[PDB]
């Protein structure tokens, strides 16, 4: 029952600072070495930093050297990661991991669930929902464009239409806002006697948009 | 995890052992250990256990067991213990004060001694500060004993940090090679995977 | 640093197959190699430690071998819940470094993509932005190429793509490509098309529309 | 009390070996290094070699590679210099030097120096000196000169005093010379007022510890 | 090997003047491995300057060092009585750690002529079968002096040995002892025994003699 809980992740502006924390349970935290590992969206795993049992010896990765600082508070059984001079490439999911016995930095046993750090200067904005208007079978969908931050949820006909639905993962535009599309394939026979509505829900901005997709 | 003997043979009976400066660790998990056979084995010069009674080891369960192995000389075996000082304890292999485990050592002169001397085994000679417990240092950077930089070349107050052992068959017992295995017993708030039977 | 090279970067197998991926180290790392399984959305989970040994709970179908520089990771009888990305990780010295990862795919019959093109909606053109959408629906394998054509001109640097996960029922993928132009640039041209090249197609398929 | 203390004097026959010790105290020996330097009488300092205490690694000058081995024992915190196949040209004072160090850092030069070890190489045997007076002349009215001739002894050194130390002003005791016979000769002189030649007694006290010889000699004006 | 050369051989200065000593290396040495030592007669070398321009612990600040590459200098701003000694430089960057030939710093004094005394061999020594004639040169400056033995005006050679004292700590003078050694047979074959002394403080060579027996 070794468990590590992370927190402090969220939206942070480029060049500003953020500090993550990791709460450990199930072992004598004050004796063990501690790790931070991150994973950018669509990337592999990258080791960030490691701390000795007493916190006096620190080792970082070149990608974060001189910008990140790893620390710990043994009385509170928590591990910290001070992130300064943040860049867009620091956008990742950050995990803490239990290390070796004392100064045995070479182990990375149990990982935490992970906290998400998003580096963007964009502000919370609701999505604009545009219809993708519609062979033997036709395709139609909705364009969920220009929203921030993640995520959005798209369903069709309040959950009745689930067969053939493909809600694509979002892409990050050069504007800093996300774009997403959700399509559904239907028989062309029912195009004139069955209405299709996509239910876009964006909790961070409290937006609920129901868009009716019609032929042209 | 229950129907498999712990692979202690791969540690003690290993063909090649590591230098103490680059000591090797193997994780022992999900197996059944027989510690009494090792404790009563007549092939070990040292069998000192700390924080746990070696006679009641077959009655204990642990989440994990770790086996550290290396080679030193006889008169240095006394340093593989908590609260010791010396070239090995300070710069090569350090045990914590609260160490829970057993230190096993035996004379390996017939294996680790060559006719003209075995110079493959190394040990760290200088370091800026003492090792923390269970720290490993494999750097080969020139040690700066003075205020002037060394520039990667040896000279006055600039020495290579690693020194080789002699190890010749005719050396005294205190200077002969010994193979050391340090078993440490880890106990977490998790299901115990290494028990004694 | 120690560099790890995984092979292959991706592969496809059916349930019951014996999968084998390799991990080569730039220098001798003894047996200090870990093998992780990471399923989409979750954190990596350790399967093999010390190159050869099974982590607690991990099914016996996973195994590993090797010491020094050349290592292997094996799944004797691939199962439906074994579809994930697998990483090797060395821990002989800091920094701890991972391999490039190996995505394990379900093998199925080659399916050509169903290509649909969508002109920008009139509501979006009122805002001053145009987004053309090209859909590639239910195909296999995942590798697909889409090129945009605006009046016989190949487009580059003005489009973004997104791919779904492998469908748990038909084992096909779906790809969405969006061409983003300003409304001004959208009104200067007439022919918009996306050319889709795929293994299932003996020749690229082009869906176009006249503005 | 950072110190380096060397062995006592050595007198070896030609072709034998000598091993000079150099014990360290006051600093951490294990991280320092010891160099060895010899110096003939009246000549320059000559570097023989050095040793790093921690590793035992050594470097020797080309002149001494054939006959010198520098070692050290860390248990007795002492360094040694062993010079084999000794010959007359090896007769000199031998110094050891080292930088002082704590457990990690060292001084940036050889700042500690031993007292030195005098090594003599010749075929001669121990012999006490013959002391002959250098009688004052019948000159001036004015200062006169007298002294003692300390002749034919081995080995160095002899010590000469006048009137058991009561006479130091005007005293000159010259460095000994090595005669072709292999024995040393030394002269000690003192200048005194001519008026005191008849009423003041002058006795030179020659002491030669290697032969346990104590000679007192009275120096009077010549008796015609 | 790196050759170390010092200059001048001897430095004659008055107490209070400044001293400037030179140490040159046949090739570039690291300035951080050049040391100056002071050695007084009958004593061990004492470290003065290290790293070319760093004073050792306990060394008065009147001792200054400079140099890099091949040329190095030891500088004494105000020469104190305890500063008159021999000074060596040693490079210890490249093995072997070679020394210079040393530079003696003596007290420059007014020219002083030597007082010359000649001593016949004692009657006690003639019983032994050997005769020693001693010629004493007392308290002169500078150190350069010449002693010539003449037996019945016959120039002697190969049968005399000399010896000089250190510079006296009170009058800054030197003294010389020359010993003419003959057999008892050879000594009794002649009459006039003389030693001729040449020195800068003498307008012409001074000769002290004695007739055997008288
Ligand atoms: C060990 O000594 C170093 C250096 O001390 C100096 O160098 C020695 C060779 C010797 O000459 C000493 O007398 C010198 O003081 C210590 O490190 C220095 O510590 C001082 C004060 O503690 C500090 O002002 C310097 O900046 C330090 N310099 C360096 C390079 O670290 C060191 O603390 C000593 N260690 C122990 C345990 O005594
Ligand atoms: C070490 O090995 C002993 C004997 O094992 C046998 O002989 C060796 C040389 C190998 O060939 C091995 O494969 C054989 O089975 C054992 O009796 C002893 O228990 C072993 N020690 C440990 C700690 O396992
Ligand atoms: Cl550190
Ligand atoms: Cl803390
Ligand atoms: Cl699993
Ligand atoms: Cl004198
Ligand atoms: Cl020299």
């Amino acid at each position: 029952q070794v468990q590590l809980v992370e927190s402090g992740g969220g939206v942070v502006q480029p060049g500003r600072s953020l500090r993550l924390s990791c709460a450990a349970s199930g072992f004598t935290f004050s004796t063990y070495a501690m790790h931070w590992v991150r994973q950018a969206p669509g990337k592999g795993l990258e080791w960030v930093a490691v701390l000795s049992y007493d916190g006096s010896n620190k080792y970082y990765a070149d990608s974060v050297k001189g910008r990140f600082t790893i620390s710990r508070d043994n009385s509170k059984n928590t591990l910290y990661l001070q992130m300064n001079s943040l860049r867009a490439e620091d956008t990742a999911v950050y995990y803490c991991a239990k290390g070796g016995s004392y100064a045995y930095y070479y182990y990375m046993d149990v990982w935490g669930k992970g906290t998400t750090v998003t580096v963007s200067s964009a502000s919370t904005k609701g999505p604009s929902v545009f219809p993708l208007a519609p062979g033997g079978t036709a395709a139609l969908g909705c364009l969920v464009k220009d929203y921030f931050p993640e995520p959005v949820t798209v369903s069709w006909n309040s959950g009745a239409l689930t067969s053939g639905v493909h809600t694509f993962p979002a892409v990050l535009q050069s504007s800093g806002l996300y774009s997403l599309s959700s399509v559904v394939t239907v028989p062309s026979s029912s195009l004139g006697t069955q209405t299709y509505i996509c239910n876009v829900n964006h909790k961070p901005s409290n937006t609920k948009v129901d868009k009716k997709v019609e032929p042209k | 995890h229950h129907t498999n003997l712990c692979p202690f043979g791969e540690v003690f009976n290993a063909t090649r052992f590591a230098s103490v400066y680059a000591w090797n660790r193997k994780r022992i998990s999900n197996c059944v250990a027989d510690y009494s056979v090792l404790y009563n084995s007549a092939s070990f010069s040292t069998f000192k256990c700390y924080g746990v009674s070696p006679t009641k080891l077959n009655d204990l369960c642990f989440t994990n067991v770790y086996a550290d192995s290396f080679v030193i000389r006889g008169d240095e075996v006394r340093q593989i213990a908590p609260g010791q000082t010396g070239k090995i304890a300070d710069y090569n292999y350090k045990l914590p004060d609260d160490f829970t485990g057993c230190v096993i050592a035996w004379n390996s002169n017939n294996l680790d001694s060559k006719v003209g001397g075995n110079y493959n085994y190394l040990y760290r000679l200088f370091r800026k500060s003492n090792l923390k417990p269970f720290e490993r240092d494999i750097s080969t950077e020139i040690y700066q004993a003075g205020s002037k930089p060394c520039n990667g070349v040896e000279g006055f107050n600039c020495y290579f940090p690693l020194q080789s052992y002699g190890f010749q068959p005719t050396n005294g017992v205190g200077y002969q090679p010994y193979r050391v295995v340090v078993l440490s017993f880890e106990l977490l708030h998790a299901p115990a995977t290494v028990c004694g039977k | 640093d120690i560099q790890l090279t995984q092979s292959p970067s991706s592969l496809s197998a059916s349930v019951g197959d014996r999968v084998t991926i390799t991990c080569q180290a730039s220098q001798d790392i003894s047996n200090y190699l870990n093998w992780y399984q990471q399923k989409p959305g979750k954190a990596p989970k350790l399967l093999i430690y010390d190159a050869s040994n099974l982590e607690t709970g991990v099914p016996s179908r996973f195994s590993g071998g090797g010491s020094g520089t050349d290592f292997t990771f094996t799944i004797t009888s691939l199962q439906p819940e074994d579809i994930a990305t697998y990483y090797c990780q060395q821990y002989d010295n800091l920094p701890l470094t991972f391999g490039g990862g190996t995505k394990v795919d379900i093998k199925r019959t080659v399916a050509a993509p169903s290509v649909f093109i969508f002109p920008p909606s009139d509501e979006q053109l009122k805002s001053g932005t145009a987004s053309v959408v090209c859909l590639l629906n239910n195909f296999y394998p995942r590798e697909a190429k889409v090129q945009w054509k605006v009046d016989n001109a190949l487009q580059s640097g003005n489009s973004q793509e997104s791919v779904t996960e492998q469908d748990s029922k038909d084992s096909t993928y779906s790809l969405s490509s969006t061409l983003t132009l300003s409304k001004a640039d959208y009104e200067k041209h007439k022919v918009y098309a996306c050319e889709v090249t795929h293994q299932g197609l003996s020749s690229p398929v082009t869906k176009s529309f006249n503005r």
